[PDB]
């Protein structure tokens, strides 16, 4: 989520993203329910309070969420003890933003972001760009390992189609903020952006990587103002399910097909409808590819059909034991690389010698039966000293 | 007794050659010039070595050749020729390897230019680890040479591993470079069925399997078991390889030298080790007071973990007092000759223990004292001269 994204950041680039436009009120927005009421209340302070009037602040009920708030906003440094005071430049920018100082586009991200969901699944059709097949192949979910060939589709990459598109949308943003630092993008000046959206050559970069995606559409040739779609701020099923594992899905885009059979053998397509059945071979080919029942389930309830909606719970109960039973069925191989000892003589002493492995990381299974701890060869050469040491300490 | 001795100062040389020993601070040459300790480590070592004559060429060999020296010296012993034949009573170093190689055909040389002409004592380290790939033993057995009291060995060296399959014997050959003898491995399928694993002689015994590992067969390892060099050996084994020696071996060294092993391991295996062990008649009754003052010095190492009454007190209780009053002695009865012996062995390794505060606690001490007022001995025909001197002691 973005508290966690925001979370995950150091004072010095915490202040400098706190910019005087948006980022001052987008951050505010995160604040759940009562971090609000007391930012408003120390906007207006210029001399810092104690902490035990903000502790006694609140009723002994629902102290949680005091203790919580806190913590969040202490993370977040928007004060400091000072012995409670804001920040000045944070309390400066958010008296800025208080009192100081369209259904073309919706269909337009859709099919944007359908004809990118074509390219990421195997489709014969589907927009060519380079820099988002490269960006896609470096954001985790894509492999090529041969330019000449198209990239084929990781484990993760069915797991992230299968996903919502909001979730979807956040999760590639994150991604590419991730590999936006990574290649050299400065992170605060892209963030600020999508904060005010919501309300440099770096920048012009990243809007096109945001028009590829769809979120952004200029409109008039590539000039300066833009108008964002719905989805840069941040609908009906179709499918009708059987208890026979038969699918029936009121689908025209060839994507909601293709997600279909991802996971199901299809049967017949009508002009508006297509019949399509679970069975184990699909699902377990989906379970092997990398997907689990879970994201199948919830796939199919997003997308139900009214029909089924009066029914509780609207997906069958013995449609959805068969999935989770299926996925069940198969468990499956690991891979480490490790080291084992032998010969440790007393037992008092082989405790002390398991600590030294789970402090440094090195340490993957113990038994303190038989005396026998793998250590994996990338710290092998310092458990051996440790256990030289102890050796000699005797 | 040798290996301590030979180990302090220098080294005891039978036959020398006339001065041969320099690192001792008398000469050698002259019975009445040696040293009363190094009078007492030559006779010792000279039997020693009669032993390893005797591993060499058997017992019936030897015997034969004494009786061939005693038969000549009889032949001699009545003629009336003044030393023509009388000096065939008189035995030499020659005239005795002579005799040896005339009733065997083969003669002991490396054998004497070992453990005779060299003066010195081996030191063994050994360490072990078991390859569950190939089903071998990898032993890594290293010599300290370097000491100065010790020499070199370069002979064979039979090693004795215990195995869920049983017993056997590996001769091992260990020239100046080597270090890792790998000596295969039997089955582990008396841990598959609950069969008895049989022992060093034709018996087979149930032995808990609780304790050892999952992927080795292997119990216990024994370097050099009959004492076949003069040597001191220092052998790395696990615990529970220690408990097991001390448990389900017949024979009393390998079960001293674990008694010996397992005060560096405190655990109350090793605890319920040696308490099984003095319960146990039809154990050697040397080994019960080695371990009596072996639960001593466990029980003294983990204090504050220690549950129940002080060591050996309700086992003495149990054994030698009355079943309707625990702590009035029985009247003394000594005619077991073994548990008079655990007895008076008993309260002296007891009076060793000592509480968090270091001092001997009064549970003891009081335990002591009533041993001493409820002792009768008006009953047996034996005196009680030494039990009561052990309760001062």
């Amino acid at each position: 989520n973005l508290q966690e994204f925001l979370g995950g950041l150091s004072p010095g680039v915490l202040d400098r993203l706190y910019g005087h436009p948006a980022t001052c009120l987008a951050v505010f927005r995160e604040l759940p329910s009562l971090a609000k009421n007391w930012v408003m209340r120390m906007l207006f302070l210029e001399q810092p309070l104690p902490q035990a009037a903000v502790a006694l602040w609140v009723k002994k009920e629902f102290s949680k969420a005091q203790e919580e708030s806190t913590g969040l906003l202490s993370g977040l440094r928007i004060w400091h003890t000072q012995l409670l005071i804001l920040n000045p430049i944070f309390r400066q920018n958010l008296r800025i933003a208080l009192l100081g100082g369209v259904p073309s586009l919706d269909k337009y991200a859709e099919e944007r972001w359908e004809v990118v969901l074509h390219f990421m699944v195997g489709s014969p059709s589907a927009a060519v760009s380079q820099d988002l097949a490269q960006l896609l192949s470096q954001a985790g979910l894509m492999k090529s390992t041969e330019p000449g060939e198209p990239p084929c589709i990781t484990s993760a990459g069915f797991q992230f189609l299968l996903l919502d598109t909001p979730a979807q949308l956040w999760y590639f943003m994150l991604q590419y903020l991730q590999t936006a630092q990574s290649r050299g993008m400065d992170l605060v000046e892209i963030l600020s952006f999508l904060f005010q959206l919501s309300f440099s050559d770096s920048l012009l970069n990243f809007l096109q990587h945001l028009r590829e995606f769809g979120l952004v559409f200029q409109r008039k040739r590539k000039s300066r103002r833009y108008y964002p779609t719905r989805l840069a701020i941040n609908q009906p099923g179709f499918i009708v399910v059987e208890t026979n594992y038969r699918l029936y899905a009121y689908t025209e885009s060839e994507l909601q097909i293709a997600l279909i059979a991802l996971f199901s053998e299809m049967l017949y397509r009508f002009p508006n409808m297509v019949v399509a059945q679970v069975t184990r071979e699909s699902v377990q080919q989906a379970i092997a590819s990398g997907i689990t029942a879970q994201q199948i389930i919830h796939f199919l309830r997003t997308r139900a059909h009214p029909v089924m909606l009066k029914q509780t719970p609207v997906l069958p109960p013995t449609i959805t034991d068969q999935i989770r039973l299926w996925e069940l069925e198969r468990d499956r191989l690991r891979f480490t690389e490790g080291v084992l000892y032998n010969q440790f003589l007393s037992q008092v002493d082989f405790e002390l010698l398991l600590a030294h492995a789970r402090e440094l990381g090195v340490l993957v299974f113990e038994n303190s039966a038989k005396r026998l701890m793998v250590v994996t060869p990338a710290g092998h050469s310092d458990v051996k000293r440790f256990w030289k040491r102890q050796k000699h300490s005797s | 007794k040798i290996v301590a001795y030979e180990l302090k100062t220098g080294g005891v040389l039978l036959h020398p050659i006339f001065n041969p020993a320099s690192h001792l601070h008398f000469s050698i040459k002259h019975p009445h010039t040696l040293s009363w300790e190094y009078y007492s480590m030559f006779q010792c070592k000279a039997h020693l070595v009669m032993r390893l004559i005797e591993n060499r060429i058997s017992m019936e060999f030897m015997l034969q050749v004494f009786n061939k020296l005693l038969s000549l010296a009889s032949t001699a012993s009545s003629q009336k020729f003044q030393s023509h034949m009388w000096s065939q009573m008189l035995v030499s170093t020659s005239g005795f390897l002579k005799s040896i190689s005339n009733v065997s055909g083969k003669d002991i040389q490396p054998l004497i230019k070992q453990w005779v002409d060299q003066s010195g004592v081996v030191k063994f380290y050994g360490s072990f680890a078991f390859n569950r790939k190939r089903n071998v033993l990898e032993l890594e057995i290293k010599q300290d040479y370097t000491s100065p009291g010790t020499q070199k060995y370069v002979g064979p060296l039979k090693v004795t591993v215990q195995e869920l399959d049983g017993s056997f014997n590996h001769t091992l050959q260990i020239e100046e470079n080597s270090l890792k003898h790998d000596i295969p491995c039997h089955s582990k399928s008396r841990r598959n069925k609950k069969k008895k694993i049989p022992l060093m002689n034709g018996e087979e015994v149930d032995m808990d399997l609780s304790a050892m590992d999952a992927d080795s067969p292997l119990l216990w390892i024994r370097i050099d078991p009959d004492m076949s060099v003069l040597r001191k050996v220092e052998f790395e084994q696990a615990d529970f390889m220690w408990q097991y020696q001390l448990r389900y071996e017949r024979d009393v060294v390998a079960q001293q030298e674990s008694i010996l092993a397992l005060e560096k391991f405190p655990t109350p295996a090793s605890r319920l080790a040696l308490t099984d062990i003095l319960e146990q008649e039809q154990c050697f009754y040397r080994v019960r007071m080695s371990a009596c003052f072996c639960l001593a010095k466990i029980a003294n190492s983990m204090v504050s973990t220690w549950t129940g009454p002080p060591a050996m007190k309700s086992l003495f209780t149990r054994m030698f007092c009355c079943k309707s009053c625990p702590n009035i002695v029985k009247t003394n009865n000594f005619m077991s000759f073994q548990s008079y012996f655990l007895q008076k062995t008993m309260p002296v390794a007891m009076a060793l223990l000592r509480d968090v505060h270091n001092l001997c606690p009064k549970e003891v001490l009081t335990f002591i004292l009533d041993l001493i007022k409820y002792n009768d001995n008006r009953k047996n025909k034996f005196s009680d001269n030494y039990y009561r001197a052990e309760m001062i002691d």
